[PDB]
């Protein structure tokens, strides 16, 4: 299972960068557009950029806690790549590398951030609580999935609603779905990661000792720019405007200058993607209702 | 935010035996409309103040509403029910209030005016707030009100008189009466309320001390919410260094 391209095509792209040029047809640091469109249920929905596709599902269900946090309650993200979304791929291997470069990202995204209230889980303490799911599906690469499966799960989480408890000792009452309402979650901060990615026109030495900084860095890698580039850099951040994570694990030499750089520009991106969203929760909901609206008065 | 919770019939109930028994009136505890318009039927026609005379009674009895933040509980837990909104802050006084100045803070980053600070985020440090908050605002009406006593505990020290004070417990051990101008209690207990204290009877249901005076003899049928005369005084307390309000029947 290996990618084959010609050298001659690996100069042609490094050379469309010394002319600034990009086969997309973006700019270098301009990222693709995003579709975003929700299932009939509650945290279900289909995100799309372009050719990569990406789908994810959020759950819930009765546990109880660790000894660890007795406390609070269960959550984990599940990120197991099917070979569907490119032949590269093994049958759901844990442990190849770039899943674990997908997989630590979303790991440090997510869980060690803490965008949930996993002490909002607690039905009850150490007894019952919440084991919260998140599947994520791959559907087609083009890239982009550790920026995509950042939104799909964070998407997600702002459109699931959990049902309706009552607890009395071990009488712990789930009630039917339809007359007592499903409950939405609590979200302390929304997290979008950034993919950068690298490009010496050049040798090493000339990244190395040539003092001249002469590397190019872009936005969203398409498929046949990723398999090329030298580093490999995501860093995250919110809308308060603090870092969540950023991640270099090595690849290419790079000027610390640079990266300030470039994550000013990220959030500029970020800030109005997130909106985005925030709008078509509202804006579909608010289509909820007005078909609820269409609903009881039909009923 | 800020939460104000029901005063459940429990807390009414008893007024509503003095209502009852007494006053032959109620209040509904249905909704807090409903309950403040049979409040607003409870006043008589002779003591236009009895409207007024029961708001500050059922005063005591009040839920205490209290600086929270929203993460804490849910939405109809937002619930101001004194003020019938299902949401409530305090904003507009920063100075006596370091409640509303923060509230600018996470404001600020609502505008997009600035970054919100860290620990305007930590529920942990927000639950060592909310309740501090209010427990400054425990201890400042806690002295607002012992602002007047002193105040009012130097005015009874030589200046007494004969007025009007209100009876707002009969009990068996004496009543307390109240004056409405100065609005300092005090227990005439029952010796110094009434000689003869065999011939005293005090009843539970009717809550009358009924009784023969000490400066006389007519049988003194003692019920809750007349008009008496009072002699009013002030001596401290030399056990309790409490400027007691000397209060005696007349």
């Amino acid at each position: 299972k290996d990618i084959e391209i010609s050298a001659s095509e690996s100069k042609f792209i490094l050379e469309a960068l010394r002319q600034n040029y990009r086969l997309d047809g973006r700019s270098f640091d301009q990222f693709r557009d995003v579709e975003i469109t929700f299932g009939k249920e509650f945290g279900d929905v289909s995100v799309k950029m372009g050719n990569t596709k990406v789908h994810c599902r959020i759950s819930c269900q009765i546990a109880q806690p660790y000894e660890d946090r007795p406390f609070e309650g269960l959550f984990v993200i599940s990120t197991e790549i099917s070979p569907m979304a490119g032949s590269q791929f093994e049958n759901g291997n844990i442990t190849g590398e770039d899943e674990v470069l997908c997989s630590r990202i979303i790991e440090k995204s997510v869980r060690r951030s803490g965008a949930l209230d996993v002490e909002g889980l607690c039905i009850v303490a150490g007894s019952k609580c919440w084991a919260v799911r998140a599947d994520v599906h791959f559907l087609d690469c083009d890239g982009g999935f550790i920026d995509a499966s950042c939104i799909a799960v964070m998407a997600g989480l702002m459109h699931f609603k959990k049902p309706d408890i009552t607890v009395h000792g071990e009488q712990i009452i789930v009630h039917p779905v339809n007359e007592r309402e499903p409950v939405p979650l609590g979200i302390l901060h929304i997290p979008i990661c950034v993919t950068f990615s690298f490009f010496n026109p050049q040798d090493t030495e000339e990244n190395i000792k040539g003092e001249t900084n002469s590397e190019i860095s872009i936005i969203d890698a398409t498929l046949k720019e990723e398999l090329l580039r030298d580093g490999v850099l995501t860093v995250t951040l919110n809308k308060n405007r603090e870092v969540v994570q950023v991640s270099k694990a090595g690849g290419l030499p790079m000027d610390a200058l640079t990266l300030m750089k470039c994550c000013h520009e990220a959030y500029s991106i970020i800030e109005k993607i997130t909106d985005q969203i925030l709008q078509l929760l509202k804006e579909d909901s608010e289509k909820r209702n007005k078909y609820a609206a269409m609903l009881t008065s039909e009923n | 935010l800020r939460r104000h919770a029901a005063p459940p019939s429990t807390n009414f109930e008893i007024l509503n035996e003095m209502l009852n028994t007494r006053k032959n009136m109620s209040i509904s505890l249905e909704s807090s409309k409903a309950l403040a318009d049979s409040l607003d039927r409870c006043v008589d026609p002779e003591d236009p103040y009895f409207n007024t005379l029961v708001r500050i009674m059922s005063t005591r009895c009040m839920m205490a509403a209290q600086y929270f933040y929203s993460g804490a509980y849910s939405y109809p837990d937002f619930r101001h029910y004194g003020l019938a909104v299902d949401i409530y802050t305090h904003f507009t006084s920063p100075i006596r209030r370091y409640c509303d100045v923060v509230a600018h803070r996470q404001l600020a980053g609502a505008i997009g005016y600035e970054p919100l600070s860290l620990t305007h985020r930590d529920k942990n440090k927000m639950d060592m707030i909310c309740r501090n908050i209010n427990r400054k605002h425990r201890n400042a009406q806690f002295a607002g009100r012992a602002s007047i006593e002193y105040y009012v505990g130097q005015v009874m020290r030589n200046n007494e008189s004969t007025e009007t004070g209100y009876v707002i417990k009969v009990f068996n051990n004496g009543i307390v009466v109240l004056v409405p101008k100065f609005g300092v209690e005090g227990l005439i207990r029952l010796d110094n309320l009434t000689e003869d204290p065999n011939s005293a009877a005090f009843d539970e249901v009717e809550y009358k001390l009924t009784f023969v005076p000490t400066n006389s003899d007519k049988p003194r049928d003692v019920y809750v919410f007349d008009k008496v005369e009072v002699q009013v005084r002030s001596v401290m307390d030399p056990i309790t260094s409490k400027r007691k309000a000397e209060l005696l029947l007349k």
